[PDB]
């Protein structure tokens, strides 16, 4: 571990999310021509970075819960739910041989509230919050997410924002990356935006 | 009251007895093992042949060498074949050999009977299988089949027939088939039994045909080439 | 009656009549003559098929390459008492390193036997096995029934029409003792042959033939060498 | 055991519904009457204590109502030996879904989960099911407001208004004409709920022990589970006298 | 826990008794009827008896055991059956479902679900203690190609591939006349599909249109359930356009 | 009531005294490890809705088994009319974080809270899984042991109002703050009556 | 996309490239090792890393493809039985395990392509390698690296691969095995000699 | 001879006694619970008249109401006992056909479930077809309901469809219930008159009593 | 054991609405000597009398009052034996609450806790529902409480309630002397008035046996001061 970025802004309604392409073992890019953002449901992602096999596993253990809970409900799921049982699984299963040692970033709209965001660790404590960093970036990233909105987020601004960190993630940090996908999901739709 | 796990006056078990007449319910299978491959054949028991033969399974494969058709109490035969397909792999995938007809038969045999509400749990049975089994496959020594029943009684067989009527299905074979015969007239030879031991018609949609032969895995039957063993009677 | 109704009821005759409808079972199944020198333990036994357009198949199932067991009864029973005697001929590899001493290995199996008639109205298991076992002692040739006692016999004959052979058993009785592991195989198929009627007799496909002893481990005869022991005719007059 | 004792205390009918689940329905039959009424901003359910006599201490808060949890509450009409066993588990599983999840546990969640063990002994076991049909009260952030019915079997349903009891038949009969699916403010809904007793129970006068209603709102941005007084029930009778003189002649 | 003495054994009358309770508790029950689409693969069910005091929630006999797989049940008899019984099968499926899903990265194979299914109500019957459920299931879900499937089961686990298959009122009389309602040009389009599992459901329902419920699933997307006001709306069509047929 | 570690981004109880009303001060600080995000989350629990029971370390743990926990405190306090008494959720506690045997996981509980229908001050702090601790003075708790009960000694006013208590205690956690890292990351001060709870939320970082 | 495994995809058809050398250091004991699993045609398996790890999950696989196939009766999906072994080998950590497998199959989409690790990566790639040694094997294949490469460019560009691998980093010998997946059957091209390809390139 | 079983109230006596007066069959009528009896060996007597009766009177057949009685209960109430039970139910066997093979004599019996009837007395190939009626749908209900409209007083107060839709699948019983709970009520009232209104109010107390539809509505 | 065992229950519901042997068990406590539990609002007394008909009794120990722990008292109608189980039961119950709590289990939560056991015995095979009545008695946090267990599981809270020999005469006086509320004197004279309604178990002291909870803990009576309690009634 201890490679891969996060970084989400939420807007008015809007999150924006980005994250590196590059999924390397040893010391080459493994994977690469695909991305590792999951659907866990239409309304939900959860976009994974640490260890960079690690974000498969925590995927399909949270996408059967999820799933599991959703029956529960009968109805889709509830953004304050999804925090704290992604929290108490998560902090169960690192002690367990399928670990979990990321820096999660949950996605969700939320039935009643509106759009949530939820900030999970990799020691995995449960916060939601409307300015959030993940992944070894999430130290780099956080005091900077903590000044640039006033509340919330703002897109123009953002967006100039994301491009000035997205040079910065390159120059002093360290991946292999050539590729990044930025996206913006409105609750019901994905959108992709632009990569610098 | 006493139970089915009781001998009668007979000096032979009461559940045992049963069912071997619950056999007589169901499907047919019919392995004629012949020495350029085993075919079986086993009919689907439709109602329409508006009833989709995408995926209607009774003629499964154990092993990629060893192929089995079923007869019988249909249901329970389905979760004996489940169970079949991983015992017989565990022994593939430690021997690494090609697996024998004989083998895999013995092996299931000894699950038809554990029967008995005291000395069996939920894992185990409390009834007899009233499943009778054909396995037809080639291996090292070349085609063989083999014929299991409720009984464990394992046998070689190169023809074999249990059906709807066992007894009429095999009255038919004597008459039909005779010991060196080509594998095309093996084919046809179930065809023209099939119609004598079921009570129902030759339809496409309901035989399903499969062969397993030298130098070649169980293969299942599509439409046209299960037209062409129709012809075939 | 009433006394029958479960094994657990007991009977005012001194043995449970269901104990008794078990020894029905394993008279109805094949006749099996079971001999023994003093190498060597010969297991014969009588073939039968379902079918006509049948080859028939072993009535000898393999406990192992030391011990083993011939059928009278189930072949589904004979094979479920078979599987946990399989399992002690692999422990007595591990344990011990030797063929496990076949008087100790009949005792775990009646022990096993003994279960379902302690409980209630559960089945007895009705086969009857003729056990050929090597070990340190000598052979054996043990009888179990379906009650948990074990008979050691010289040499036993059981199943149907099993009379006739058990005479020819008597007749040379010393005989089996002394005799080389050819002659032994001989006098069983003989025998074998006096259950059937003067018209029924022998021949190579219906021969089951397990032998175990000092010098080789357990093997079926089915076509493999039944042959040249076959030869010569010596039935009872019937 | 013996199989001369044994006709088979478990197994199914070719008619599809269990003896003994019938046999049980009788017995829902005989304790009082418990309803639930939704409102559009609660939901309450109402019972007639077990209790009717002089003595008793009060050391529960109603026998019939078991406050399970700061989002549901249950009451129960049937066997009470039989209502102590799925009230305590109850009273755990919902509390760990509010607890933890931070979201209200929904009663149609909470029900197919206890309905698993109720069934267990009706299919297998040599068992026989639970005495009682308890009535589900709560709110979850899906659905909304809501109200369901659990019986013997583990058999379902989700209602808006209804009773069980005696006079059961006639009572969800004139709840059909009153109150459909949602018209009825905190007020009239809790005046409906009085209304049904009423008939039901024989002593048409009631009174604060007789009676409970226990009420659950969301006030002040929290959920409130709250056992009514004494003096809030009296109020509640003493409105509801006056209103049933002039409604009936 | 389980019973000590078993509830099902073999006894003879050529099964079992309580395969031989369970087939009669399917007959005599009302019809539910699943109609395989090339676009949405949809199930319904003729009653629930709605009436406007109860909605439906989880009350629904159609369960989505996973995202693309889906199975609507008829436990339901001269008294009707148990959606106690039916919610088992379902528990265990669910789960299952889910593990392949994970593992297929197309949409579930229905196949495996169905098979794992019928071994489910069979593995009851030889279970100590235990019995078969008195259900009959119409599994559906798209495959790894995407290829709509309708599958049946009784309720001791046997399993076929259908294009449409109906059960209870008479299993074999409403199925061999959903056959003739069946068109292949009646389910190019998604209402057309749900028009064919409608007419069928209408027959012998008491109070229709409010009884009558059916859900649809959509490729990979979650089960939409239909409520009855919504369903209402296709009946009334189908209802005159089968008046002026006769 | 075991927590895993103890790192949360905060640890640091205050419990201080008056007559008129008593005081349990709690760092309101969520999210391990030196980088927070939040600063808000639930720490202290109200249990009868007018006793408090503080649990302390990793976000986790300290809100799965205060819960579950809560449930057994619940039950005694359903099924009579009137609720469990301190002293003996008091031992409960005690108990709880003992379940976990030899070499556990640290937690630091803190329980204040006047008693249940025998009306007497208790403050009282577990740590690691300890003989039992009933005191009536003060109490300050953490792995900062000693700079909370510095602090816990300096707020008691024995006959000064409940307010008074408030402000004082609002720079006694500041400078606290700057002396520790398990101070701050907004702070929570609960002033708790006997029939209710009062939540007071402070300025602070 | 690392040591002697790797498989990449083409618009001819595709290829599968091992070695069969065993030993670093003068130590060796194999010398037929066959990194590529295959005993049926219908899957293929690589090896990678630790010698132990990646027989012992790929004879697990080797299990659990035959165990798929017979249960669909037709073969089922190359996702499921790849990710099916993935759940076991995450789990399987403790053991000094540290698998590094790349699993090949026929889906129904088409040919599928995942990357497992012992830490339970799967994704879907064009182009997958297990190992140390494929650090060096990616600089003379990308540099040349189209996807439409002839059938007759790729065997000699794995031919060459080994050889400049012997030159630069040791351990190739014995035999150089080339496999080819055509279509959607596979079949093993040559098991060619290691003495031959030091000259052609 | 035939089974009547399935759903009791289809209108299984009914069918009896009408197809009884088309054959123009001499009807005897006895019930299964009359021949078990207090008195000692009276009990299998009576069975064999019960047969030798219908034999002489020529085409016959005897309807054999509520013989699910014998095999229900064990009555415990009859002096004869346990022994009474046995001795009469195989007399009834030797009757039908036995060693005796009477001929002309059809039984139609007609039971609740044959599941709940005596395994001695129920066996195949004494008689060879049985029916299963399935549960009477809104369909079959119309016509019935004609019928006694047209026996009834005739008024456009007499709504019959309204009762019919309510009602869920269930028997033919219960249209009959309908119909005879109305003139009682008008009775009470002091009107000869049979009006929607006691319809409305008899709608109630029959499907009450016949199986209750409340209970089934959740389990659907 | 080292048998198969039973798993059936021997209860099967009645068309009536009932569970038939629950019915036969309440027979059998109003076939028991006459226990009667009064929470009073100012402590609890349970007081019992036990037939013993001989004064062959040697117990400075077990009696039909035996306390639980030291705050928590147990008295019981109908039969012994059941009995024995349910107090052995009781202690264990005493020892794990003290554990957590180390204050020994309080009443309200003491019963739900023993209706759980005993209606998994109803529910259940090998094992029959009991036919014993506890009432229950406890000073804890400041209030006494009083409840009754029936032989079903059920548990009710009650002021005062007689159970025993003639409960009918018992619980009909019980609401006309006592009214809720009154003193200590007060529940401690009915009490002994319904044992006095019908005695019939030889006039000694020892063969009546109260035992009181207060605010200090339980102890049970002497059977010296039982007898002047006694002496009043005529």
């Amino acid at each position: 571990m201890e490679y891969l970025i996060g970084i989400q802004g939420p807007d008015y309604v809007l999150v924006a999310s980005d994250r590196v392409a590059a999924s390397n073992i040893v010391q080459m890019k493994d994977d690469h021509d695909k991305m590792f953002k999951m659907s866990e449901k239409i309304l939900l992602l959860c976009v994974g970075e640490a260890g960079d096999t690690v974000q498969f596993a925590e995927y399909i253990q949270k996408n059967v819960q999820l799933y599991k809970m959703r029956n529960g409900y009968e109805l889709s799921p509830t953004a304050a739910a999804n925090f704290t049982r992604r929290n108490l699984a998560d902090c169960l299963r690192s002690r367990t041989p399928y670990h979990v040692n990321l820096l999660l970033a949950g996605y969700d709209e939320h039935e009643g509230p509106a759009l949530y965001y939820m900030d999970y660790l990799a020691a995995l404590a449960k916060a939601p919050f409307a300015a959030h960093g993940y992944g070894a970036f999430l130290t780099l990233s956080i005091l900077d997410r903590y000044y640039t909105p006033t509340i919330s987020r703002e897109r123009a601004v953002e967006l100039l924002r994301k491009c000035l960190e997205e040079l910065q993630k390159r120059f002093i940090l360290n991946l292999p990356t050539f590729s990044v996908r930025v996206i913006d999901k409105d609750g019901i739709h994905n959108l992709e935006n632009i990569t610098f | 009251d006493r139970g089915v796990n009781t001998f009668s006056p007979e000096g032979r078990l009461f559940q045992v007895e049963y069912a071997i007449e619950g056999h007589k319910l169901g499907s047919t299978a019919i392995g004629i093992q012949t020495s350029e491959g085993v075919c079986l054949a086993v009919e689907k028991r439709i109602t329409s042949p508006l009833m989709e033969p995408s995926s209607i399974e009774k003629i499964v494969e154990i092993d990629a060498h060893i192929g089995c058709a079923m007869s019988g109490l249909i249901a329970d035969a389905k979760t004996l074949i489940d169970k079949a397909r991983v015992e017989t792999q565990n022994h593939w995938f430690t021997y690494n050999e090609t697996m024998t007809v004989e083998s895999v038969t013995q092996a299931v045999s000894n699950l038809a009977l554990q029967f008995g509400e005291e000395d069996a749990d939920p894992g185990a049975m409390s009834r007899p299988f009233g499943v009778a089994l054909l396995f037809g496959g080639v291996d090292e020594k070349g085609p063989q089949l083999f014929h299991m029943d409720p009984s464990g009684t394992f046998v070689q067989c190169d023809a074999r027939a249990i059906g709807s009527a066992s007894e009429g299905a095999q009255s038919s074979l004597q008459e039909v088939y005779h010991k060196s015969t080509t594998l095309k007239e093996a084919i046809k030879s179930s065809l023209i039994i099939l119609k004598q031991v079921m009570e129902e018609k030759l339809n496409a949609t309901n035989i399903e045909l499969a062969t397993v032969q030298p130098g070649q895995n169980f293969h299942m039957f599509t439409k046209e080439e299960l037209e062409e063993v129709i012809k075939d009677i | 009656n009433q006394y029958d109704n479960d094994v657990t009821v007991w009977s005012p005759q001194g043995r449970i009549h269901q104990i008794e409808y078990a020894m029905e079972a394993v008279k109805q199944g094949s006749a099996t003559v079971g001999l023994k020198s003093k190498t060597h333990a010969v297991l014969v036994a009588l073939k039968r098929a379902q079918s006509e357009l049948a080859a028939h198949q072993k009535k000898i199932l393999h406990v192992d390459n030391h011990i083993g067991i011939s059928i009278a009864g189930l072949t589904a029973d004979a094979r479920l008492l078979c599987n946990f005697m399989r399992q002690e001929c692999l422990d007595s590899r591990f344990v011990f390193d030797r063929p496990l001493p076949v008087s100790r290995l009949v005792s775990l199996i009646g022990s096993k036997t003994q279960i379902p008639t302690q409980r209630y109205g559960r089945r007895p298991y009705g086969v009857g096995l003729l056990i050929a076992g090597y070990d340190d002692m000598g052979p054996h040739v043990f009888q179990t029934c379906p009650s948990a006692n074990y008979f050691d016999c010289r040499a036993m004959s059981i199943g149907a029409r099993s009379q006739s052979a058990r005479t020819y058993l008597e007749r040379h009785m010393s005989e089996f003792m002394q005799c080389n592991l050819d002659e032994l195989v001989k006098h069983g198929l003989r025998a074998l042959r006096e259950t059937l009627p003067a018209e029924q007799d022998l021949t190579t496909k219906n021969v089951s033939i397990g032998i175990v002893g000092k010098d080789l481990e357990f093997t079926i005869y089915d076509d493999d060498d039944v042959s040249p022991f076959l030869d010569g005719l010596e039935e009872r007059p019937q | 055991m013996s199989r001369r004792y044994d006709s088979r205390t478990t197994i199914f009918s070719p008619e599809g519904r269990l003896y003994q689940v019938e046999y049980a329905m009788e017995a829902i039959g005989h304790a009082g009457t418990c309803l639930g009424i939704l409102a559009n901003d609660g939901v309450l359910l109402a019972a007639e204590r077990r209790n009717i006599h002089k003595l008793l201490d009060e050391v529960f808060f109603s026998e019939k109502i078991y406050k399970l949890n700061e989002d549901m509450a249950c009451s129960v009409a049937g066997i009470t030996s039989d209502a102590n066993v799925l009230t305590n588990e109850l009273r755990l599983i919902a509390q760990r879904y509010l607890l933890q999840y931070q979201e209200p546990i929904p009663c149609e969640q909470l029900v197919t989960a206890l309905c698993d063990i109720k069934q267990a002994y009706t299919q297998f076991g040599g068992k026989r099911p639970f005495g009682v049909s308890l009535l589900y009260i709560g709110w979850d952030k899906h659905y909304g407001f809501q109200l369901y019915q659990s019986d013997p079997s583990g058999n379902y349903g989700g209602w808006k208004a209804t009773c069980i009891g005696n006079n059961s038949a006639a009572a969800v009969s004139m709840l059909k004409q009153d109150y459909k699916e949602g018209e009825m403010t905190l007020k009239s809904a809790l005046a409906l709920a009085v209304k049904v007793l009423n008939k039901t129970m024989d002593v048409s006068k009631l009174s604060a022990e007789k009676v409970e209603i226990a009420t659950l709102t969301r006030e002040n941005g929290k959920t409130v589970i709250r056992v009514l007084k004494q003096k809030e029930v009296e109020q509640l009778i003493k409105k509801h006298e006056e209103e049933e003189a002039k409604a009936e002649r | 826990m389980s019973y000590d003495r078993a509830i099902t054994v073999f006894s003879p009358d050529g099964h079992l008794f309580q395969v031989e309770y369970a087939q009669e508790a399917v007959k005599k029950g009302s019809t539910a009827v699943g109609v395989r689409g090339r676009d949405i693969v949809v199930l319904g069910v003729e009653k629930k008896s709605v009436a406007k005091l109860q909605d439906e929630r989880t009350v629904r006999k159609i369960c989505a055991l996973d995202d693309n797989v889906c199975m609507a049940f008829a436990v339901v008899a001269s008294v009707s059956g148990l959606t106690a019984d039916a919610r088992i099968v379902i528990n265990r499926a669910r789960v299952e479902c889910q593990s392949h899903r994970l593992t297929v990265g197309d949409p579930v194979t229905v196949e495996y679900i169905t098979r794992y299914i019928a071994s489910l109500k069979q593995r009851y019957t030889q279970s100590n203690g235990r019995r078969p459920f008195g259900i009959s299931a119409l599994i559906v879900g798209f495959d790894f190609d995407g290829t709509p499937r309708l599958y049946q089961t009784d309720p001791s686990g046997t399993y076929h591939a259908w294009k449409a298959n109906a059960i209870g009122r008479g299993a074999k009389s409403v199925r061999e006349f959903l056959e003739k309602n069946y068109t292949d040009d009646a389910i190019e389009t998604d209402d057309l599909t749900i028009k064919l599992v409608i007419k069928a459901l209408l027959e012998v329902v008491q109070s229709g249109g409010k009884n009558i419920e059916l859900a649809v699933m959509r490729r990979d997307q979650p089960l939409k359930i239909l409520s009855p006001e919504e369903i209402e709306k296709y009946v009334a069509e189908i209802e005159k356009e089968k008046e002026e047929n006769e | 009531m075991s927590v895993m570690s103890y790192n949360g981004g905060a640890v640091m109880a205050m419990k201080g005294k008056n007559c008129v009303a008593i005081a349990a001060d709690r760092r309101f600080g969520i999210q391990a490890q030196m980088v927070t995000t939040d600063f808000q989350k639930i720490f202290p629990m109200g249990d009868r809705l007018y006793i408090g029971l503080a649990g302390l370390a990793t976000d986790v743990q300290t809100v799965a088994q205060r819960l579950k926990f809560r449930l057994n405190l619940y039950e005694l306090k359903e099924g009579r009319q009137i609720k469990p008494y301190t002293l003996m959720s008091m031992v409960a506690n005690l108990l709880y974080e003992k379940r976990f045997g030899p070499y556990y996981t640290e937690p630091v509980i803190a329980g204040l809270d006047p008693k249940t229908f025998k009306p007497f001050i208790c403050s009282l702090d577990l740590i690691g899984c300890p003989m039992v601790t009933d005191d009536f003075v003060v109490s300050g708790t953490c792995s900062e042991q000693m700079y909370g009960m510095c602090e816990s000694l300096w707020e008691p006013n024995m006959d000064p109002e409940h307010l008074f208590e408030t402000i004082s205690q609002a720079m006694l956690n500041a400078v606290d703050r700057d002396a520790v890292s398990g101070m701050g990351v907004i702070v929570h001060i609960i002033e708790k009556d006997k029939i209710t709870t009062r939540t007071l939320k402070a300025r602070m970082d | 996309t690392t040591t002697l495994a790797f498989k990449f995809q083409h618009g001819v058809i595709v290829a599968a490239d091992s070695r069969a050398t065993a030993g670093p250091y003068i130590a060796s004991q194999t010398v037929k090792k066959v990194i590529e699993i295959n005993p049926y045609l219908l899957g293929t398996m690589a090896g990678g890393a630790a010698d132990c790890s990646f027989w012992e999950r790929l004879l697990a696989r080797q299990c659990r493809i035959y165990e798929l196939r017979n249960k669909e009766r037709i073969s089922v999906a190359a996702a499921s039985k790849l990710l099916a072994n993935m759940v076991y080998q995450y789990k399987g950590m403790g053991l000094s395990m540290g698998t590094m497998i790349c699993g090949w199959d026929k889906r129904g989409p088409g040919l599928y392509y995942v990357d497992s690790e012992g830490n339970r990566i799967s994704g879907t790639a064009f182009s997958v390698g297990s190992g140390s040694v494929y650090a060096f094997g990616v600089m003379d294949r990308g540099y040349s690296y189209d996807l439409q490469v002839e059938e007759a460019y790729d065997l000699a560009r794995r031919a060459i691969y080994q050889a400049t691998y012997r030159d630069a980093y040791s351990g190739g010998a014995v035999n150089l095995y080339h496999v080819r997946e055509d279509g959607w059957i596979r079949v093993s091209s040559d098991n060619v000699a290691d003495l031959h390809d030091k000259y052609t390139s | 001879g035939v089974i009547l079983y399935g759903p009791p109230g289809t209108g299984k006596t009914l069918l009896a006694k009408a197809v009884a007066n088309q054959t123009s069959a001499t009807f005897l009528r006895v019930v299964g619970s009359e021949l078990i009896q207090k008195y000692l060996g009276d009990g299998p007597k009576l069975v064999r008249e019960l047969f030798r009766v219908a034999e002489e009177h020529a085409p016959s057949i005897v309807f054999i109401d509520e013989i699910d009685a014998i095999g229900t209960k064990r009555y415990d109430s009859n002096s004869g006992g346990e022994r009474e039970i046995q001795r009469t139910m195989l007399e009834l066997l030797n009757q039908l056909d036995g060693f005796d093979s009477r001929g002309d004599v059809k039984v139609i019996m007609a039971t609740n479930r044959i599941e709940t009837l005596d395994p001695a007395l129920i066996r195949p190939g004494r008689i060879d077809r049985k029916i299963e009626f399935p549960l009477p749908d809104e369909k079959t209900k119309k016509r019935i309901f004609q019928i006694h409209t047209s026996r009834m007083t005739l008024a456009d107060d007499v709504t019959l469809d309204d009762l019919i839709m309510a009602k869920d699948d269930l028997s033919g019983a219960d249209i009959k219930a309908i119909c005879t709970e109305a003139g009682l009520m008008a009775l009470r009232e002091r009107r000869m008159k049979v009006t929607n209104e006691d319809f409305k109010k008899s709608k109630e107390n029959v499907l009450y009593k016949k199986q209750e539809g409340t209970p089934e509505g959740l389990y659907l | 054991m080292a048998e198969r065992g039973y798993s059936f229950s021997l209860t099967t519901f009645s068309p009536s609405g009932k569970l038939v042997q629950i019915e036969y068990a309440l027979a059998a406590v109003a076939g028991g000597a006459p226990s009667v539990g009064i929470k009073a609002a100012n402590g609890v007394v349970l007081a019992t009398e036990k037939k013993q008909k001989s004064i062959l009794y040697d117990e400075r120990s077990v009696h039909k009052v035996e306390p639980i722990t030291k705050h928590i008292g147990l008295v019981y109608s109908g039969m012994g034996p059941d009995y024995r189980v349910l107090v052995h039961r009781a202690r264990k119950l005493a020892q794990q609450y003290y554990l957590v709590y180390q204050e020994p289990i309080p009443t309200a939560q003491l019963v739900q806790r023993v209706a759980s056991v005993m209606q998994e015995y109803t529910q259940s095979g090998g094992v029959r529902p009991f036919g014993v009545s506890l009432l229950i008695c406890g000073w804890n946090e400041g209030r006494p409480y009083l409840f009754q267990s029936d032989p079903s599981g059920a548990y009710f809270a009650w002021k005062a309630t007689a159970m025993g020999k003639n409960y009918v005469n018992g619980k009909t006086f019980l609401e006309k002397r006592y009214n809720e509320d009154l003193e200590l004197e007060d529940a401690i004279h009915t009490a002994i008035l319904t044992l006095k309604e019908s005695f019939e178990g030889q006039m000694t002291e020892d063969n009546i046996e109260v035992g009181i909870c207060n605010e200090a803990g339980f102890r049970r009576l002497t059977p010296t001061e039982v007898r002047d309690y006694l002496a009043a009634i005529a």
